[PDB]
């Protein structure tokens, strides 16, 4: 009946050993610390074992204050976290404590934060495209409902404000539930999103909501930082195999969960792998992305970003996320810096549904034939850059004219960017979004100007856009042929 | 027995403002008032329309803004901020009350085209001045106008026919 | 009466660091607590618990007096967190960061705390005047805001964030003291030279009422290098606390880094990546993260932080560099090759952002920054050539280039001063005199009103000699009905009076000895305006 | 220790600072007498507040 | 011509940097190891020394 | 396989966290000798011994088109030849991507059948030859 | 009084543990054996504690025959070096002793050679260009009188020529006293040196001297090239406080200073940073840097010259020693293949008084 205490051995950094007479509990076990020495509950994580007396652990709250010998109760259990419907419109912890001064929450139950994967005969992958509102997207990586997708990028570049984007478009369109998992994100983002969810009325507290917030911030542990995901997981996962709902599992980012535990690995005594990374990183992580899978109960249409630390793919924590998802979405500062949003490189990334007989096969062959033309399009400013457009043939101008438009038209400007561009978002709908690259293809649209095509949604707003830039230019002639008059 | 305010957050929020505002009258150096408003915002009591308009009354009719003096004081200055405050940040807008505060000060301080400034101002938001200021600012205009005051005498004197870093001070 | 309690005695010490051994067995010393050495019997060094371990050892950084420190010292414990004073009795002065001030010629705050969380604070409205037009413009710092400023060695990093400082005071010295912004400028392991030069800046311009300055040189202890930022942001806690508004300037945070290498790996702490301890990003985290526009619950206060890392060879593929662009908001990267290049400051805008934008800066500046992000857009793409079209050169190559000239300053530009400055390029009013001639334009536009002296007097009060319409600017905007056509009958005159009267001079002028002195001219006025 | 600290914080070397001085706000007569000398005249009351 | 003597010395120090850079890692993994060695204790070693 | 980049990974882990030493990559020295065990498994055997035969595919994803890597040059060294594909080509229309230059097979023609060894010798005097030419014609 | 005696405990290298039987005296004490044993005088100083009764020091001259139970004696003081006239035209080891073979030195006083930097409030920094003569050091980083400088270079680029220019530019025609010191450099030019300067009657030693040198050259063991710097500093720091007098500091250099400590560290055991240095070795190096200011009592100028090894400023000892400079100047290889000589980069340089304020607005 009693519950077991331990005793602690010593504290380096958020890892602590503890001490156990009789025996020494599972791991991922949680242990709580009284907060009658350090003024909070100090909950602690087993992550391996010493010894049959002794036993290593993490800390997601921060280590202060805290005595040697300390007593340490076993809960005999890991970290339980709350699922249910009254889980929505609520910003939550770790723990499952919710940071939110709105009270207390109503919990006929309360799942733990590990569990095993879904088993080969549970999966179910099904074949169906979502609509994103997003114009590149919904050409070359068309994202599969109950599959999961990568935002790849660096440091300034969208992925972020791609996710609010595709919140505000997926998320309310979607009858089910949402999920938002904030791992090393920024503090202030959060207040941004939530904000938002509130503007929007997904969070609709005296009514009902459909979004789960869950922030463990950069002001977190690692011990914190880390087991994120995991919450957020136990509160999809409720949604889908009980509730049986469909899910949406964003999350800001992938990356920071990866560097939380290398941050603790060489307290653990485990030796680094190469760039500074723990061994066990593509296990681990392999533990948490086979979780966020559909089954024949649910599908959970996760979306991920990771952080590409110096704009280097071969870092192996995102060379690690590629096998794990089925659009590998990528984003490039070169592309950012010419003044194109959502920078995508459309050559680097490459979808799972993209296949002649998933989807229609006019978007098959106008997708392939768009990537065809952008990898000449590049084999011809290698050559332009030395020798001139004039030492190219007629027909080689005109495919640099059209990828040169192709690449200007896949722009889009956002209702998230309205700070930024100064200009209302486009929804930009998938049958619309292949009579418009399509006509470009065939040269149906080479009468009508590049500019035009830049930061505009469909093919019908270009013309208004070009109509307008021929009067404003009339304009300049005639006041040129007015100022001559003057003077 | 008012409309509920609440904050971005949905929060419930006070609004039992009086017992601040007599703060804000009460005092004597027009920063002190200032430092109402901060520590009626920490108790969960934001400033009301009424609150910024004391203060702009006491900043009106104060003599200095702190105990001793300070250099780079501007009367009109910490007035025309609070409007700032008032109109972005914390989404209140002003009325004929406050900007009739901001006006009598360039009456006192003499400048008479930022008042035309304000004057024009008003009558855009609908708002009307009192033609007492309106004619004072207008008195200050023709006095400074046959003084040669209507511009500062730095101004209107010829610039170094010859370039030289020294001669345009710089 | 009171009885200091003692834990050990100094077993080991390595420089900055050190080990204790703890004298009985049932005694328990806390983690991140102060200790003290008995170093004599009248004075006292302080310390900082590290490690524990399961021989009872502690592992201590050493902050003060460490030469007087030997092996068998009694070790005494306060069973508390390092604390600083925290004041507003604190403005004016230089500061160990242990609190003791630095000489020239009752509250505690705690120096580690956790973040205003999820609710406890506000998203970014209002803006932080940096004086330059780029950072106000294109790239708009606002409070509660944390904006890096990367460079490579010698490009103006920490000139940007003193200019900052010199900025706000003018102001200050105008609104209330709750809208003020006060300031912190953090030196970690600096040259005390430095320091002082920086110290007597701020005296000149009387930027230091509303400045403190925390001091961790060189010499001092890499400890001391390590907790100062914290300090600095532990003031910033009661001005948060207090409602008001402060500005942090981390100098070097890469020296602070450094400091936390030191300590650990001498602590025998497992090195990792580029030998630093591997959790040197969540050491950042909680300095950075500490910056917030606070909820109306919390006063409405703010802190803004503009931390400083150095660069070599302008990379940002340095594992701290990278681990700061991460938790930063925005950045101002210094590019040498600008630098170098003649312009001052050296911001390059392609690698320079800001994640909060408009909603920063002012309504006044909203509607001329959208219409020099699209003009420098297009001039980006076209810039690359060398100019071919001389009379056939787009509109846009031509505003562009003036824009560059106005970018170059020396230090701070009042807001009114900028926008005028700025309004005129992007609606072509200055289009017509030479790229070289942008900036005496603008001096004659700011410090010597033509029309006034011309006696082309028809505006009722647009003048740029008062300097109070910069609150009217701000509140209502340029593009108003009351102010847009006097702004034009103000431009319109100041061209066509510097194009007929000055411009006319300047280029009839043939001789070396008057081309030298006009030449000298213009630098002078990309100093000064 | 409290006298030795008591004897560093003095210094009697140094001159006390003097009371804080408002902005000058002259008078309009003034200025109509003297247009375009006042800021000479201000310029070299800073100099000699400096120097003499 | 001077194109291939553009090309060897950026052959040469893509060479130079890449093999650099292995060395680098090694080092840091030789450290932590090294370290970690260092907090590991040493035992007892009690036997018969009569 | 698919794949052994991967494998290597494990053994990366296993060796490390057991304390093995570490080497180029983090790997051990015998991660090499891990392939080996492996591939040399394949074999076409002997009459003596039914005849029989194991066939090898192995796959290792390489990034940023590197081969340097330390696991793509140790079984290059194993392999009885390679296969290499090119994403530059795979968006070019062009699927399979190989890039035959870089692409081997040591059994050139001891594998292929009557009817494959005259067409295919012939398709390598094609090939040789048209790369030599589409390198130095324009673009137009 | 009674002396304290402490007894060896292990040797490796150039670094000894001590085991004081009663108490450990504190860091950077001077330790020395007698010469019976060894067969020459050898002080240790004190740099960490390993546990009490216990203390790891560093040695000077060479360990060569040093035993496990050598009685060593503790002086009560730190390493103290002379000071005054009597040190002007003399060389000098790292612990004081000269080495010119002349005579006794006829110090009144010895200083420590380890100290406390200035005060904030004692620094003073006035801006003023120092004419060297040379033609790019004037334009683009010219030079700061009481000011640090860097000649940060290869091997075989020139900044040891330019520092033998600015000597007969600039020391000749100083009226102040100078200092040479020499780290880990060739003891060749050393040679050169004092002969250069026994010509040029600057080390008259029938007459007034204005020179004082100091040798702590490649041949030394890192105990001595890791504290002669401190050791120039202590000779100088006399002249810019006593004498309240202008002098200047010629290191060559201070990457070998920076190489002693790390070779060091090694033996200490101390858990190194990246490509292979100290920990410690910002602090190491701004304890030394710090020292070299301006007060209100006098002036150093000091021409501080780096090396660069592989050519690589991000060799982190260079990399640290920009930030403690005034004029940075940046030699390179390229340029001097070229044929030019100084060989400066001047794009890589930098200097501080470089503004309208301090410099003519022409020659800005
Ligand atoms: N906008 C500017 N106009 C004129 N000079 C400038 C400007 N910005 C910087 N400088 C000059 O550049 C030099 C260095 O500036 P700063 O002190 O900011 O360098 P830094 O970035 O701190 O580099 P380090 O930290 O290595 O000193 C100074 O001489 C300074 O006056
Ligand atoms: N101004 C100069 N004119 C001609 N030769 C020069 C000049 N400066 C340097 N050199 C040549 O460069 C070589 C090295 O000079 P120096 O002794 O300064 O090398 P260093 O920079 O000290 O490098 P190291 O310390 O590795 O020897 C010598 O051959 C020298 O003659
Ligand atoms: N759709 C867009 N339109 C215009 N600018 C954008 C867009 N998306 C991103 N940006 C620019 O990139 C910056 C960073 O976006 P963010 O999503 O925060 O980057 P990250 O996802 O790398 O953190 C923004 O502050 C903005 O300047
Ligand atoms: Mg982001
Ligand atoms: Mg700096
Ligand atoms: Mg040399």
């Amino acid at each position: 009946d009693v519950k077991q205490v331990g005793y602690v051995q010593q504290i380096i950094g958020a890892v602590v050993d503890v001490t156990f007479t009789d025996s020494v509990p599972p791991v991922l076990t949680a242990l709580t610390v009284d907060a009658k020495e350090t003024g909070t509950l100090l909950t602690m994580e087993i992550v391996q074992h010493l010894d049959t007396k002794t036993a290593r652990c993490i800390c997601m709250s921060s280590t202060d204050m805290l005595r040697l010998r300390t007593p340490v109760v076993n809960t005999g259990s890991q970290i339980t976290v709350p699922v249910g419907e009254a889980t929505l419109g609520r910003i939550f912890n770790v723990m499952g404590d919710a940071i939110d001064q709105r009270g207390p929450v109503k919990n006929k139950v309360r799942w733990p934060i590990h569990r095993k994967a879904p088993t080969l005969a549970e999966q179910s992958g099904k074949d169906e495209v979502l609509v994103t509102g997003i114009k590149v997207i919904d050409l070359i990586l068309p994202y599969c409902k109950g599959g999961k997708i990568g935002l790849f990028g660096g440091a300034g570049v969208g992925k972020t404000v791609i996710i609010m984007e595709l919140i505000n478009n997926v998320a309310k369109g979607h009858g089910g539930y949402s999920v938002f998992a904030g791992v090393g994100e920024r503090t202030r983002e959060g207040t941004d999103l939530y904000l938002e969810m509130m503007g929007s009325k997904v969070i609709d507290l005296q009514g009902d909501s459909k979004c789960v917030l869950v922030y463990g911030q950069m002001n977190e542990p690692p011990g914190a930082r880390a087991r994120v995901a995991q919450t957020a997981l136990t509160m999809a996962e409720y949604f889908r195999d009980e509730a049986g709902q469909d899910v949406l599992l964003f999350v800001d980012n992938v990356f920071r969960f990866t560097q939380a535990n290398s941050e603790v690995s060489a307290l653990l005594g485990r030796i680094p792998a190469a760039v500074g990374y723990q061994p066990t990183l593509a296990e681990d992580l392999g533990m948490l992305q086979e979780r966020i899978t559909s089954t024949v109960k649910g599908s959970i249409t996760s979306v991920q970003a990771v952080y590409v630390p110096a704009d280097d793919i071969t870092d192996p924590a995102p060379a690690t996320t590629f096998s794990h998802l089925d659009a590998t979405t990528v984003l490039s500062r070169s592309v950012a810096e010419a003044g194109i949003y959502p920078a995508v490189e459309p050559l680097e990334c490459a979808s799972r549904i993209m296949d002649p007989d998933a989807i229609d096969v006019n978007h098959y062959n106008v997708a392939m034939d768009i990537v065809e033309m952008l990898t000449k399009y590049k084999e011809l400013q290698d050559i332009i850059a030395v020798l001139g457009i004039d030492e190219l043939s007629e027909e080689d101008k005109l495919i640099v004219d059209r990828a040169r438009k192709v690449a200007k038209f896949m722009s889009q400007p956002f209702a998230v960017a309205e700070v930024f561009t100064g200009m209302k978002g486009y929804y930009v709908q998938l049958e619309d979004c292949v009579s418009d690259f399509g006509s470009l293809l065939m040269g149906q649209c080479d009468n009508i100007p590049e500019m035009a095509f830049y930061m505009v949604g469909g093919l019908d707003s270009v013309k208004e856009k070009a109509a307008k830039m021929a009067a404003e230019a009339a304009a300049m002639r005639e006041r040129a042929r007015k100022a001559a008059e003057a003077k | 027995a008012g409309g509920k305010r609440y904050d971005l957050f949905g929060y419930e929020v006070s609004v039992a403002t009086g017992p601040f505002i007599e703060e804000i009258k009460k005092a004597q150096f027009y920063d002190d008032a200032g430092e109402v408003i901060v520590k009626m915002n920490l108790a969960n009591t934001p400033p009301d329309l009424q609150t910024y308009n004391a203060v702009l009354e006491r900043i009106l009719n104060c003599k200095s803004k702190r105990s001793q003096p300070v250099k780079g004081e501007n009367k009109f200055a910490a007035m025309m901020d609070i409007l700032e405050e008032m109109d972005a940040r914390s989404g209140i807008k002003p009325n004929a009350e406050s900007w009739g505060y901001v006006l009598k000060e360039l009456v006192q301080a003499g400048d008479f085209r930022l008042g035309w400034v304000c004057i024009a101002g008003m009558k855009s938001l609908g708002i009307t001045p009192d033609q007492a200021l309106v004619d004072a600012n207008e008195a200050n205009a023709a006095k400074a106008k046959a003084a040669g005051t209507d511009f500062p005498a730095y101004l209107k004197k010829a610039a170094p026919e010859s370039f030289d870093t020294k001669a345009w001070g710089i | 009466l009171e009885a200091k309690q003692k834990i050990g005695f100094v077993h080991g010490i390595d420089g900055t660091i050190a080990t204790i051994a703890p004298a009985a067995s049932k005694v328990t010393v806390p983690y991140n607590t102060v200790l003290e050495i008995a170093v004599s019997a009248t004075n006292i060094a302080n310390a900082l618990v590290f490690n524990l371990e399961k021989d009872g050892s502690i592992g201590v950084i050493l902050l003060d007096n460490i030469s007087e420190v030997r092996s068998g010292q009694d070790v005494y414990a306060t069973g508390s967190l390092l604390k600083i004073p925290v004041g507003f009795h604190m403005l004016g002065k230089i500061i160990n960061p242990l609190g003791k001030e630095i000489p020239t010629g009752t509250k505690l705050g705690l120096v580690e705390e956790m973040a205003p969380n999820i609710v406890s604070r506000q998203p970014v409205n209002y803006n932080l005047l940096t004086g330059y037009k780029v950072i106000d413009t294109l790239i708009p710092v606002g409070r509660g805001q944390r904006e890096l400023i990367l460079g490579d060695r010698q490009t103006g990093k920490t000139s940007i964030a003193l200019s900052t400082i010199l900025n706000q005071t003018k102001v200050n010295n105008e609104i209330l003291s709750k809208n003020n912004v006060l300031s912190v400028y953090v030196s970690i392991g600096q040259r005390c030279s430095n320091v002082a030069r920086i110290h007597r800046l701020l005296t000149e311009y009387d930027a230091m009422k509303y400045c403190t300055i925390v001091a961790a040189t060189a010499a001092d202890p890499a400890g001391l290098q390590y907790l100062a930022p914290y300090a600095g942001t532990t003031l910033g806690e009661e001005f948060r606390n207090s409602g008001r508004h402060i500005l942090l300037v981390y100098d070097d945070l890469s020296k602070q880094a450094v400091s936390y290498r030191q300590i650990s790996l001498l602590l025998r702490r497992p090195p990792g990546r580029e030998a630093y301890p591997g959790d040197v990003f969540y050491l950042h985290s909680r300095l950075l993260e500490r910056s917030a526009m606070m909820s109306p619950q919390k006063g409405s206060g703010s802190l803004t932080s503009l931390p400083i890392v150095e660069t070599l060879s302008n990379d940002v593929t340095a594992y701290i560099v990278t681990n700061v662009i991460s938790i930063t908001d925005g950045q101002i990267y210094l590019d040498a090759k600008l630098f170098t290049g003649g312009q001052r400051p050296a911001v390059n805008i392609g690698l320079s952002v800001s994640r909060v934008g408009s909603s920063a800066q002012n309504k006044a500046m909203k509607k001329v920054g959208g219409a020099l992000k699209m003009l420098m857009g297009e001039y980006r793409k076209m810039a690359g050539e060398q100019t071919s079209g001389s009379q056939n050169v787009s509109p846009v190559m031509i505003r562009g280039a003036r824009c560059l000239q106005l970018f170059n300053q020396k230090g701070p530009s009042y807001f009114m001063d900028a926008i005028v400055a700025l309004y005129a390029v992007t609606n072509g009013y200055m289009d017509d005199v030479k790229l070289q001639y942008s900036k005496f334009y603008e001096f004659l536009l700011l410090n010597k009103d033509l029309p006034v002296l011309y006696g082309q007097v028809n505006n009722k009060y647009f003048y740029m000699y008062n300097k109070n319409l910069n609150y009217f600017i701000r509140y209502f905007g340029l593009n108003h009905e009351i102010l847009e056509p006097e702004l034009k009958k103000y431009i319109e005159i100041h061209t066509n009076l510097f194009l007929d009267n000055y411009q006319s001079r300047m280029n009839e002028l043939k001789s070396d000895e008057d081309l030298v002195q006009l030449k000298n001219l213009l630098y002078a006025c990309k100093r000064t305006v | 220790a409290l006298a030795k600290a008591s004897a560093a914080q003095v210094d009697w070397t140094s001159l006390p600072a003097a009371p804080p001085r408002p902005s000058p706000s002259a008078p309009d007569t003034l200025i109509r007498l003297l247009g375009s000398v006042v800021d000479d005249l201000a310029d070299a009351d800073k100099v000699e507040q400096k120097y003499g | 011509g001077n194109i291939t003597g553009l090309m060897q010395l950026a052959d040469y120090t893509y060479n130079k940097t890449r093999k650099e850079l292995i060395t680098a890692e090694l080092l840091e993994i030789i450290g932590t190891m090294t370290a970690m060695h260092a907090g590991k204790k040493v035992g007892l070693k009690k036997t018969e020394f009569w």
